[PDB]
DNA sequence: CGTCGGTGACTCACCGACG
DNA sequence: CGTCGGTGAGTCACCGAC
Protein backbone atom coordinates (compact mmCIF):
# COMPACT_ATOMS: atom_id res chain seq x y z
CA UNK A 1 0.00 0.00 0.00
CA UNK A 2 0.92 3.53 -0.14
CA UNK A 3 -1.04 5.11 2.78
CA UNK A 4 0.65 2.00 4.64
CA UNK A 5 4.19 3.52 3.57
CA UNK A 6 3.49 7.14 5.04
CA UNK A 7 2.04 5.51 7.92
CA UNK A 8 4.76 3.40 8.45
CA UNK A 9 7.67 6.18 8.09
CA UNK A 10 5.37 8.02 10.25
CA UNK A 11 5.47 5.96 12.92
CA UNK A 12 9.72 5.61 12.37
CA UNK A 13 10.33 9.22 12.94
CA UNK A 14 8.12 9.30 15.91
CA UNK A 15 9.54 6.34 17.71
CA UNK A 16 13.24 8.48 17.44
CA UNK A 17 11.74 11.16 18.37
CA UNK A 18 10.26 9.37 21.49
CA UNK A 19 13.76 8.28 21.89
CA UNK A 20 15.31 11.00 22.43
CA UNK A 21 13.02 12.32 24.46
CA UNK A 22 13.66 9.52 27.12
CA UNK A 23 17.31 10.58 26.01
CA UNK A 24 17.46 13.83 26.87
CA UNK A 25 15.96 12.82 30.32
CA UNK A 26 18.11 10.61 31.60
CA UNK A 27 21.51 12.71 30.45
CA UNK A 28 19.56 15.71 32.03
CA UNK A 29 19.39 13.68 35.08
CA UNK A 30 22.87 12.11 34.74
CA UNK A 31 24.38 15.86 34.42
CA UNK A 32 22.31 16.86 37.82
CA UNK A 33 23.27 14.31 40.00
CA UNK A 34 27.36 14.61 38.78
CA UNK A 35 26.36 18.29 39.53
CA UNK A 36 25.25 18.05 42.77
CA UNK A 37 27.98 15.20 43.42
CA UNK A 38 30.68 17.79 43.01
CA UNK A 39 29.14 20.72 44.31
CA UNK A 40 28.88 18.23 47.77
CA UNK A 41 32.24 17.90 47.37
CA UNK A 42 33.35 21.14 47.32
CA UNK A 43 30.73 22.28 49.90
CA UNK A 44 32.65 19.85 52.49
CA UNK A 45 35.90 21.29 51.40
CA UNK A 46 35.09 24.64 52.08
CA UNK A 47 33.18 23.94 55.68
CA UNK A 48 36.90 21.63 56.56
CA UNK A 49 38.62 24.84 55.32
CA UNK A 50 36.56 27.16 57.60
CA UNK A 51 37.34 24.97 60.40
CA UNK A 52 40.61 25.09 60.16
CA UNK A 53 40.88 28.85 59.82
CA UNK A 54 38.35 29.39 62.91
CA UNK A 55 41.41 27.50 64.58
CA UNK A 56 44.28 28.91 64.17
CA UNK A 57 42.47 32.36 64.09
CA UNK A 58 41.87 31.73 68.02
CA UNK A 59 45.11 30.32 68.55
CA UNK A 60 46.49 33.47 67.31
CA UNK A 61 44.27 35.55 69.23
CA UNK A 62 45.11 33.94 72.66
CA UNK A 63 49.21 34.22 71.46
CA UNK A 64 48.68 37.47 71.36
CA UNK A 65 46.91 38.32 74.74
CA UNK A 66 50.08 36.55 75.62
CA UNK A 67 52.11 39.69 75.47
CA UNK B 1 -14.57 -13.14 30.77
CA UNK B 2 -10.49 -13.58 29.94
CA UNK B 3 -10.83 -9.99 28.97
CA UNK B 4 -11.87 -8.35 32.09
CA UNK B 5 -8.64 -10.22 33.55
CA UNK B 6 -6.57 -8.21 30.99
CA UNK B 7 -7.77 -5.29 31.35
CA UNK B 8 -6.97 -5.24 35.27
CA UNK B 9 -3.32 -5.84 34.10
CA UNK B 10 -3.76 -2.88 31.74
CA UNK B 11 -4.44 -1.52 34.77
CA UNK B 12 -2.27 -2.49 37.21
CA UNK B 13 0.61 -1.63 34.25
CA UNK B 14 -1.30 1.68 33.71
CA UNK B 15 -0.90 2.70 37.24
CA UNK B 16 2.94 1.08 37.52
CA UNK B 17 3.59 3.24 34.29
CA UNK B 18 2.64 6.37 36.18
CA UNK B 19 3.96 6.16 39.33
CA UNK B 20 7.54 5.21 37.19
CA UNK B 21 7.08 8.66 35.50
CA UNK B 22 6.22 10.37 38.42
CA UNK B 23 9.55 9.67 40.10
CA UNK B 24 11.79 9.95 37.28
CA UNK B 25 10.35 13.67 37.47
CA UNK B 26 10.96 13.67 40.95
CA UNK B 27 14.14 13.12 40.93
CA UNK B 28 14.99 15.55 38.09
CA UNK B 29 13.17 18.70 40.50
CA UNK B 30 14.96 17.30 43.94
CA UNK B 31 18.15 17.95 42.01
CA UNK B 32 17.79 21.25 40.55
CA UNK B 33 16.17 22.58 43.75
CA UNK B 34 19.97 21.05 45.65
CA UNK B 35 22.28 22.09 43.23
CA UNK B 36 20.19 25.73 43.54
CA UNK B 37 20.88 25.96 47.60
CA UNK B 38 24.26 23.86 46.77
CA UNK B 39 25.39 27.07 44.84
CA UNK B 40 23.93 29.55 46.73
CA UNK B 41 25.37 27.71 50.17
CA UNK B 42 28.59 27.61 48.77
CA UNK B 43 29.12 31.40 47.62
CA UNK B 44 27.99 31.81 51.38
CA UNK B 45 31.06 29.36 52.63
CA UNK B 46 33.46 31.09 49.95
CA UNK B 47 33.25 34.14 51.20
CA UNK B 48 33.15 33.44 54.87
CA UNK B 49 36.85 32.03 53.93
CA UNK B 50 38.21 34.56 52.15
CA UNK B 51 37.03 36.82 55.38
CA UNK B 52 39.17 34.30 58.00
CA UNK B 53 42.25 34.74 55.33
CA UNK B 54 42.71 38.08 56.07
CA UNK B 55 41.60 37.75 59.14
CA UNK B 56 44.48 34.96 60.03
CA UNK B 57 46.78 37.06 58.11
CA UNK B 58 46.34 40.56 60.05
CA UNK B 59 46.89 38.20 63.50
CA UNK B 60 50.16 36.51 62.25
CA UNK B 61 51.42 40.07 61.51
CA UNK B 62 49.85 41.52 64.67
CA UNK B 63 51.80 38.55 66.46
CA UNK B 64 55.34 39.79 65.27
CA UNK B 65 54.49 43.66 66.02
CA UNK B 66 55.61 42.36 69.71
CA UNK B 67 58.43 40.12 69.24
C1' DC C 1 -2.00 26.06 6.12
C1' DG C 2 0.00 21.95 6.08
C1' DT C 3 3.99 18.98 7.63
C1' DC C 4 7.34 18.79 11.21
C1' DG C 5 9.08 17.29 15.83
C1' DG C 6 8.09 17.10 20.92
C1' DT C 7 5.63 15.02 24.61
C1' DG C 8 2.07 12.97 27.94
C1' DA C 9 0.10 8.70 28.50
C1' DC C 10 -1.43 3.85 27.20
C1' DT C 11 0.34 -0.26 26.10
C1' DC C 12 3.55 -4.17 25.34
C1' DA C 13 8.11 -6.61 25.95
C1' DC C 14 11.24 -8.05 28.97
C1' DC C 15 13.43 -8.96 33.27
C1' DG C 16 14.49 -10.07 38.04
C1' DA C 17 12.12 -10.92 42.29
C1' DC C 18 10.00 -14.32 44.70
C1' DG C 19 5.73 -17.03 47.42
C1' DC D 1 6.89 -22.70 38.20
C1' DG D 2 4.13 -18.69 37.18
C1' DT D 3 2.68 -14.11 38.38
C1' DC D 4 4.18 -9.73 40.04
C1' DG D 5 5.82 -4.73 39.51
C1' DG D 6 9.44 -1.77 37.45
C1' DT D 7 11.05 0.08 33.40
C1' DG D 8 12.55 0.36 28.35
C1' DA D 9 10.40 1.02 24.25
C1' DG D 10 6.69 1.62 20.43
C1' DT D 11 2.43 3.75 19.56
C1' DC D 12 -1.45 7.13 19.50
C1' DA D 13 -3.47 11.64 20.07
C1' DC D 14 -2.54 16.07 20.33
C1' DC D 15 -0.26 20.52 19.95
C1' DG D 16 2.74 24.50 18.86
C1' DA D 17 6.26 26.08 15.73
C1' DC D 18 7.36 27.69 11.50
CL1 LIG E 1 3.58 -3.24 35.76
CL1 LIG F 1 5.97 13.88 11.05
NA1 LIG G 1 -1.64 9.66 35.22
Amino acid sequence: SEEEEKRRVRRERNKLAAAKCRNRRRELTDRLQAETDQLEEEKAELESEIAELQKEKERLEFVLVAH
Amino acid sequence: QERIKAERKRLRNRIAASKCRKRKLERISRLEEKVKTLKSQNTELASTASLLREQVAQLKQKVLSHV
